[PDB]
């Protein structure tokens, strides 16, 4: 078993390097070795965990569109061997499960898993593997708008990654997290260099997904600066990048469509805003993303028919999904809309919701 | 909306 265990370690190394050809080679090698040794319950779980992690990489690089996804059968195979776990295998189990939960918008489960992984971090001698942990922990803290916690882990990650060679993908992703934390501190001019750096690296390694994401993150800065026409240009080109290189069905394209929709209404192009909102809504429904659909439903209910009962119900829903930053962003949109319309009694209510969300966020 | 963290 040490021989097969080394191979699975090698496999994981290539996954972290985003070298799909090597990962597939190692995957096929491991499966050949398994078919002969075939006598080790832990080695098999490590195998199923790496299968899991490998698919996570593939789903990020090529999103697959009726059939039970490969990720679900692997997750089932992995959740049957939870008793008597120990050592680094236990760290992997909780870390990989945390990653999966994060991809399903199961934020509380994800922190729960990550925190269990954190306890065994002194078991992880590999500095690059610890960087993976810190990067992924920083990411979820950013999505929870735990800015200081997020920066605390992200700096640890990027130093490790920047100390090695060929972790370019993760270095871009760390630049995303750093920049986005500055944006959450109201420093869009501090965020832009990080995203411009990422965009340049994303173009050098010709990774369309990261190119489209850099343009989106830049569009978010212009939006914050109220440079709405420039934000709109960034959002459109990012959408085009995604749509032209096989990511037209990536759930994360919905973020760019959402912000373009908001942007179009901010420029008072009412009809175009509805058009974008409806396209984003339809795609959300076709990608079976309930959470994204709700956000498109909110913007439409805000700018089109002023359905405040529906706005309130959506804000409550996102809070139950532990997505307080979106509660804050969406309540802020409604507050500012009703303020401009001089419906100040309604604007007050949404400002109170913005204040409530910020307090929930600060409560940690 | 949250930025892209990939």
């Amino acid at each position: 078993s040490s021989k097969v265990g080394v191979k699975i370690n090698e496999w994981y190394k290539y996954i972290r390097l985003f070298s799909v050809p090597d990962s597939e080679i190692l995957k096929a090698e491991v499966e050949e070795e398994i078919r002969h040794m075939k006598e080790d319950h832990d080695l098999l779980l490590y195998y199923s965990l790496m299968c899991f992690r490998h698919q996570l990489m593939l789903d990020y690089l090529e999103p697959k569109t009726e059939e039970r996804p490969k990720i679900s059968d692997l997750l089932e195979k992995i959740e049957s061997s939870q008793t008597d776990l120990k050592g680094i295998l236990e760290y992997y189990f909780n870390f990989f499960r945390g990653m999966y939960e994060f991809e399903q918008y199961e934020y509380l489960n994800a922190i729960s898993f990550y925190k269990q992984a954190e306890r065994k971090l002194s078991l992880v001698a590999d500095e690059i593997e610890r960087a993976e942990f810190h990067y992924k922990v920083a990411e979820i803290y950013y999505h929870m708008k735990q800015t200081h916690m997020s920066m605390h882990h992200i700096v640890q990650a990027i130093d490790s990654y920047k100390a090695h060679e060929n972790y370019t993908v993760r270095v871009i992703q760390c630049s995303f997290v750093i920049g986005l934390n500055y944006l959450d501190m109201d420093y869009p001019e501090k965020a832009i260099p990080h995203f411009k750096n990422a965009l340049d690296k994303a173009r050098e390694i010709d990774m369309s997904r990261l190119i489209g994401s850099s343009l989106y993150n830049l569009g978010l800065c212009s939006f914050a600066e109220e440079a709405y026409e420039k934000a709109s240009e960034y959002f459109k080109e990012g959408i085009r990048v995604y749509q032209d290189n096989g990511y037209e069905h990536s759930n994360r394209i919905l973020d760019i469509l959402l912000m373009l929709t908001k942007t179009t209404f901010k420029m008072r192009n009412h009809s175009e805003g509805i058009s974008w909102c409806a396209h984003g809504l339809s795609l959300s429904k076709n990608l079976n993303d309930e959470i994204m659909a709700k956000m498109f439903e909110f913007i439409h209910a805000l700018y089109v028919d002023n359905d405040n009962e529906k706005l309130n119900s959506i804000l409550n829903y996102l809070e139950l999904k532990s997505m307080l930053s979106d509660v804050e962003d969406l309540a802020s949109d409604a507050a500012k809309y009703y303020n401009e319309k001089e419906d100040h009694k309604v604007a007050v209510a949404y400002y109170e919701k913005v204040l409530y969300a910020r307090k929930q966020i600060q409560r940690g | 909306r949250r930025g892209h963290t990939a």
